RNA sequence: GGUGGCAAUGGCUAACCUUUUAUCUGGGCAGCCGAAGCGAAAGCAACAUGUGCGCAGCCUUUUGGCGAGGCACGACGUAU
RNA sequence: CUGGGGGGCACCAACCUCCAAAACUAAAUACUCCUUGAGACCGAUAGCGAAAUAGUAGGGUGACCGAACGCUGAAAAGUACCCCGAGAAGGGAGGUGCAAAGUGCCUGAAACCUGAUAGUGAUGGAACGAUACGGCAUGAAAGGAUCUCUGGCAUGAAGGA
RNA sequence: UUAUGCUAUCAGGUGGAUGGCUCGGCUCAAGAGCUUAUGAAGGACGUGCCAAGCUGCGAUAAGCCCGGGGUAGGUG
């Protein structure tokens, strides 16, 4: 706190100079009280108790990165401008396993001709790629 | 943009067009911030000892004594290990491993820079800011600069290019600082004169170093300190063909 | 200007945004248009709490051919289709590619309010 | 010869006053008349007892004589002439400091001088 | 919180190297946060504006009109 | 060896991967008695307990606890000679020095003690003072000169005999 | 000449604050890093012309011999 705000108060922001002891002016060290006079507070901060549910072994599990529609055929052109992309005959053949993503979602629009090449799809991403005349090929 | 390039006899030879760094708009907060982040950094840890005021086996007398509550000596009634008792211990100390630096991003930094660097064009900032010189700012150099080998060749320069008076004004203003600082080594306080700014290694970084004031370094070693002495830009400054052509894309 | 906004203008760094209100006030008074007085308080505001616009929400509400007064800085993200005037604080360069390619123009306050006396059409986003 | 590394006041004085008694023979430093400097190729040289010396600042600006003792532990010169009297009258020497006197005379006996001097 | 740099084509680097003595200049994309959520889990995967009220500001017959941000709906993803 | 182990509960099968129960091995790292350098560090009740005749004086049967003390002057030129005194005490006079700074001697605050000056004082009632009016003392510098004192004239708000 | 006293200022005593100075302390960095039965570190006692303490030294006792550097004084 500001210690030259307080020279010459005495008790510095505290009221009495009874507070400012120590633990016993807090109720107890660390999250200390659980549900006995702090339970409210327990219950608001987030630090409910129980257990609920299992885990499962990360050497199993996979984190799955996105890309929605929309996104994909809006920076198209940049795409093509960096290399990634490919331009022949018009429809942009863009493959998704060297950007860095596993699957394609399907919020937004779809106007541009794209041949896209993944390893998943959402059925509306599917719908809406081949609404627009453009292929999808499950990239194996 | 253009600016008149003058040779070792005072008289212009050419014309060169500047980069694109020279024109940028003055901000005083970030070069305020460079400068006090590079200071923080040079600083060097210090504070008491470990144990020190306490090493101690005091124990208090209890009540009924007739006396206070403080520890004493276990043989005499000398209060000990306390902070408000004499040779006790300091309540809140420096620490040897509080750490002091501080943090500034490499795109504000180089901004920074690029606004104090463009600072030394205007005549006002460098006017008011302390100095005295009779030139037409900025003062570019042709790179025979970096040849001289002599601090009497530097001195007809300077004389020859309006700035020797800066000079001679750093090395009559040395004068004996007050207080503590006498007795651990900063003696003196110092000018801030003329800067010497060249593109490569070269013997100009030795002759025009004894001068008073003056400080001849390199397009790669430039810092805020260096062009806000105290975070005050509008430093008088020279320059050569070579470290103009050092400065297209230098901090950008 | 009570002593209000003499605090709140002491408490800016940068200076160009000081000869900004400064000069945004003066104007104000000069042409009896309310709209750089409005632009004073709103640049006045907390610098934590100004406007980011990206390049998505000028073409969802603008037209073609607009003038527009953006206290803050546009940011690119999205496609601009038709040309605008956004006379805004700052842009980032991605912004200032995007709206030199559509045909637009991307000119500073001071441009803005020099060329044009009363804002006569001026439409303020945020 | 203590390098730049000892701009500390506390670190100068130490060398000066701890110094081994062969480095204080060098704190005995006087300049030279024209002559003894452009004959030996030294702008200065030591004060050794027999030359002549004339002293340049002090009460005694102008006087010349012998040196009459040299104390390596003190760091003083005593001159002739230089005296201080005592409360009932006894003349005294009066210690200097050799670097307020110039040498107009050396005093060749060692053999060993004109090597010391120089080299 | 006050003030700033950069800005979805996002922001910042850490250890370390270049240190020419601790500064400093230039590298360093490992990694962290943001960008998609729901669910114990398997798994599945959304509006890049459809409607209305309307402040500021602008236009105007000084009464109305347009109306960013704001508020209220509608529609959709997933769990039960 | 046509062998054996492992692949986060046990067993079976496929696949992947290794060869224990013997041994050595530089560099990158940790520390500070010690040597050198540097300091937005402390500046004598501070900084190490110790600016060291300091782990000392001193205290405890013992394990062990543990202080205080820096500074004449540029140069001792460290007070000659005379009187008092029992005096190698000390005082006076007289000298040295820009200046007594006269030996634990730079500057030299307050508490406390001695004397002098101003006010008051042996009929007198107390939180030791604030405000207004008088006596006595002082009022050189740094404070005033349409300023201080005494009156006349013109305008005079609320109020108003 | 009102004594014993009270208040304020001045001169002196006592005392050792403040200021100025400081061969000391502390922290960080760079180096360097084992020694002893061929008797170590540490301790007791002794050793000086006048010498009690500390420091050095050991009945050859603030010390002896040789090589180099240094040059006119030395005796912590
Ligand atoms: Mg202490
Ligand atoms: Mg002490």
């Amino acid at each position: 706190m500001d210690t030259k705000k307080f020279r010459g108060s005495r008790t510095c922001g505290g009221g009495t100079h009874k507070n400012r002891r120590g633990a016993g002016n807090r109720g107890g060290r660390g999250k200390a009280g659980g549900c006995k006079h702090h339970f409210v507070r327990a219950m608001m901060r987030g630090y409910s108790y129980g257990k609920h549910g299992f885990k499962r072994p990360d050497e199993v599990s996979r984190d799955v990165s996105i890309v929605n529609v929309g996104e994909l055929d809006e920076l198209a052109s940049y795409l093509v401008e960096e290399g990634l992309a490919e331009v022949k005959d018009g429809a942009y053949h863009i493959n998704l396993e060297n950007l860095g993503i596993e699957k394609v979602l399907g919020s937004g629009r779809v106007t541009k001709n794209l041949v896209v090449t993944s390893e998943e799809f959402s059925a509306s991403a599917r719908e809406k790629i081949e609404n627009a005349g453009g292929s999808c090929i499950d990239a194996e | 943009a253009t600016a008149k390039t003058i040779d070792l006899t005072g008289k212009a030879v050419g014309e060169v067009e500047l980069p694109a760094v020279f024109d940028a708009d003055y901000r005083p907060d970030l070069i305020k911030k460079a400068v006090l982040a590079a200071q923080a950094n040079r600083l060097q840890p210090y504070g008491p000892r470990l144990y020190s005021g306490m090493e101690t086996s005091a124990r208090g007398w209890g009540s009924g004594r007739g006396v206070s509550h403080v520890p004493r000596l276990v043989n005499s009634s000398r209060a000990a290990r306390v902070p408000h008792a004499k040779g006790g211990r300091r309540a809140h100390p420096p620490k040897p491993e509080a750490d002091r630096s501080e943090k500034v991003n490499t795109k504000e930094r180089r901004y920074a820079i690029r606004s104090a660097i463009a600072a030394t064009t205007d005549p006002t900032l460098v006017s008011l800011r302390g100095h005295i010189f009779e030139a037409e700012l900025p003062i570019v150099a042709v790179n025979d600069l970096e040849s001289l080998e002599r601090t009497k060749q530097v001195i007809e320069f300077l004389e020859a290019a309006g700035l020797y008076e800066d000079v001679l004004r750093a090395k009559y203003g040395r004068h004996i600082r007050a207080g503590r600082g006498k007795l651990r080594g900063r003696k003196y306080k110092h000018k801030k004169s003329v800067l010497i700014v060249a593109g490569e290694n070269t013997p100009i970084l030795k002759a025009a170093r004894n001068l008073s004031g003056v400080d001849v370094v390199t397009v790669d070693s430039l810092n805020a300190e260096l062009l806000a002495p105290g975070t005050h830009a509008g430093r008088l400054t020279v320059w050569t063909e070579s470290a103009i052509g050092k400065l297209e894309g230098a901090f950008q | 200007m009570g002593k209000k906004s003499l605090v709140k203008l002491t408490r800016k760094t940068n200076p160009r945004i000081v000869s900004l209100i400064l000069t945004l006030k003066e104007r104000a008074n000069g042409d009896s248009a309310p709209i750089w007085k409005d632009i004073a308080k709103r640049l006045e505001a907390p610098s934590r709490n100004y406007a980011a616009v990206n390049i998505s929400k000028i073409n969802r509400h603008t037209a073609e051919d607009d003038v527009l007064l953006i206290p803050g800085k546009v940011l690119g993200a999205g496609l601009l289709d038709h040309p605008v005037t956004i006379a805004a604080l700052t842009f980032s360069d991605s912004a200032f590619e995007k709206i030199t390619e559509a045909g637009g123009k991307c000119l500073s306050l001071e441009e803005i309010m020099e060329a044009n006396p009363k804002g006569s059409g001026i439409r303020i986003f945020r | 010869m203590i390098a730049m590394v000892s701009k500390q006041p506390r670190k100068q004085r130490k060398a000066r006053y701890a110094a081994p008694l062969h480095i204080r023979q060098k704190f005995m430093g006087a300049r030279l008349s024209e002559a003894l400097t452009k004959e030996y190729g030294t702008r200065s040289a030591a004060v050794i007892t027999g030359d002549t010396v004339k002293v340049m600042r002090g009460d005694f600006k102008g006087t010349e004589g012998k040196v009459q003792s040299v104390s390596l532990m003190d760091g003083t010169i005593t001159v002739d002439g230089v005296i201080s009297t005592k409360v009932d009258g006894t003349e005294v020497p009066r210690p200097l400091n050799p670097s307020n006197v110039m040498i107009t005379k050396l005093e060749m006996k060692d053999g060993r001088r004109a090597s010391s001097i120089k080299k």
